C-alpha cells in the first residue's frame, strides 16, 4: 500500500534487516516523472541509518526490512509514507510519490 | 568531484527540518520572563511539575546528566546543542526561567522571530551572534555523521556562506541568516505540533 517494492536483482535471500538494525544503502531518488533528485551513488558515499525506528521516512522503514542483504530493488512510496502535504523544502513538492532505487549493502557488520 | 545539495539548495533549508524534528523529539520526551512567555499561567504551572520531575537532586536546575537520563535525549544528535541553548546564562545548568523560555519558542503561539532566533542559536556555538564557517561545519557534521564526506560538507558550507554573507566578513549574521531562509518554512520546523 504505502510502499511497494519491486526486486531488480536478488540478495542472498536469508539476511533481512530487523527493527533497530543499522543498514548501509546506496540509493537514487526520483520523482514519478523519472527526474533524479538525489543519489548517494553519484557522491560515492553510502547512506547509513538505523531502520525501523522512525529515523527515515516511513516508506524506507517499511520497505528496507523486506530486502535481503545485497538486493537491488525499487521502492515506490506514496506521500503518506514520504513527505506528505508539506513535501521537503527545496527538493520534494507536497503530495509527491517517490521512487527510490535501493541497494542493501550492509546489515550491522554484515556486508554484501 | 564537486558536490552540491539537491537543486543546489543552501545548507539551512536543507538541515532545518531535521533540526526541528530532532529538537521537538526531545521536547516531547521531556514533557512526558515567565509572564511574557507564550504560556498561560495554567500551562506554566504544568511545566513547573514537569521541571521538578527532571531535577533529580532538587537543585532548582537541570544539569547535563539529568537531561541525558532520558533515552530519547541521549540517542539524539542535537542533545548537546539543545542543552547549551536552554542554558541562556551559560552557567552549566538550566533554571526554571530558562526551561520555560526555551520551550516557549516552540509553542504554536510563538512568533516567527523567536523561532528564527532559536534556529540561529543551534548553529552559533559560541553565542557571539555570528555563524562562523567552523561552527556551521561542526553542527552539520553532528547531524550528518559519515553520511557525507568532510570535503562534501565543506563545499556546501562554503557555497552557502558565499551566498548568505552579504557584507563579506566570512560569517553569517542573524540578519543574513533570516534573509537566507525567508522563503522556507522555518516556523513550521521550529514548532511542536498542536493537537
Ligand atoms: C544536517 C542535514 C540533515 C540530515 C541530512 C543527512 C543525514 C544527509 C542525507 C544523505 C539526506 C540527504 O541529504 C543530501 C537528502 O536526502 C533526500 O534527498 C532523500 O533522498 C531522502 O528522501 N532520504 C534520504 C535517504 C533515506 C530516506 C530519505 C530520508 O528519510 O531522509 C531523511 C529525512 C529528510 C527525514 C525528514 C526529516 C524532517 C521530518 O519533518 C520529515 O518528516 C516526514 C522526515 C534524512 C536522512 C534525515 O533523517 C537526516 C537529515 O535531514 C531528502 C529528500 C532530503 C535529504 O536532505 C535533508
Ligand atoms: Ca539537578
Ligand atoms: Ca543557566
Ligand atoms: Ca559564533
Ligand atoms: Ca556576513
Amino acid at each position: 500500500m504505502g510502499v511497494t517494492k519491486e526486486l531488480k536483482s536478488p540478495g542472498n535471500g536469508v539476511d533481512f534487516p530487523k527493527k533497530g538494525d543499522f543498514v548501509t544503502i546506496h540509493y537514487t531518488g526520483r520523482l514519478t516523472d523519472g527526474s533524479k533528485f538525489d543519489s548517494s551513488v553519484d557522491r560515492n558515499e553510502p547512506f547509513q541509518t538505523q531502520i525501523g525506528t522512525g529515523r527515515v521516512i516511513k516508506g524506507w522503514d517499511e520497505g528496507v526490512p523486506q530486502m535481503s542483504l545485497g538486493e537491488k530493488a525499487v521502492l515506490t512510496i506514496t506521500p503518506d509514507y514520504g513527505y506528505g502535504a508539506r513535501g521537503f523544502p527545496g527538493v520534494i513538492p507536497g503530495n509527491s510519490t517517490l521512487i527510490f532505487e535501493v541497494e542493501l549493502l550492509g546489515i550491522n557488520n554484515k556486508r554484501a | 568531484h564537486p558536490y552540491w545539495l539537491p537543486n543546489f539548495m543552501d545548507v539551512f533549508t536543507w538541515s532545518l527540518p531535521f533540526v526541528g524534528e530532532k529538537i521537538t523529539d526531545m521536547l516531547i520526551a521531556i514533557l512526558n520572563i515567565v509572564s511574557a512567555s507564550n504560556f498561560d499561567r495554567d500551562e506554566v504551572d504544568r511545566l513547573r511539575k514537569r521541571f521538578m520531575k527532571l531535577d533529580k537532586d532538587s537543585s532548582g536546575t537541570i544539569d547535563r546528566d539529568e537531561f541525558l537520563s532520558l533515552p530519547q535525549v541521549s540517542s539524539n544528535p542535537l542533545a548537546t546543542r539543545m542543552i547549551a541553548i536552554f542554558d541562556e546564562d551559560g552557567g552549566g545548568d538550566v533554571d526554571f526561567q530558562e526551561f520555560v523560555s526555551g520551550l516557549s519558542a516552540f509553542s504554536s503561539k510563538g512568533n516567527k522571530e523567536e523561532k528564527l532566533r532559536f534556529a540561529f542559536k543551534v548553529y552559533d556555538i559560541d553565542r557571539d551572534g555570528y555563524i562562523s564557517n567552523g561552527e556551521l561545519f561542526i553542527v552539520l557534521k553532528m547531524m550528518v555523521g559519515n553520511n557525507l564526506k568532510d570535503v562534501q560538507l565543506q563545499q556546501i558550507v562554503d557555497k552557502t556562506i558565499m551566498e548568505a554573507d552579504k557584507d563579506r566578513d566570512g560569517k553569517i549574521s542573524f540578519e543574513e541568516f533570516t534573509e537566507m531562509v525567508e522563503n522556507t518554512d522555518v516556523s513550521l520546523s521550529m514548532t511542536l505540533s498542536m493537537f
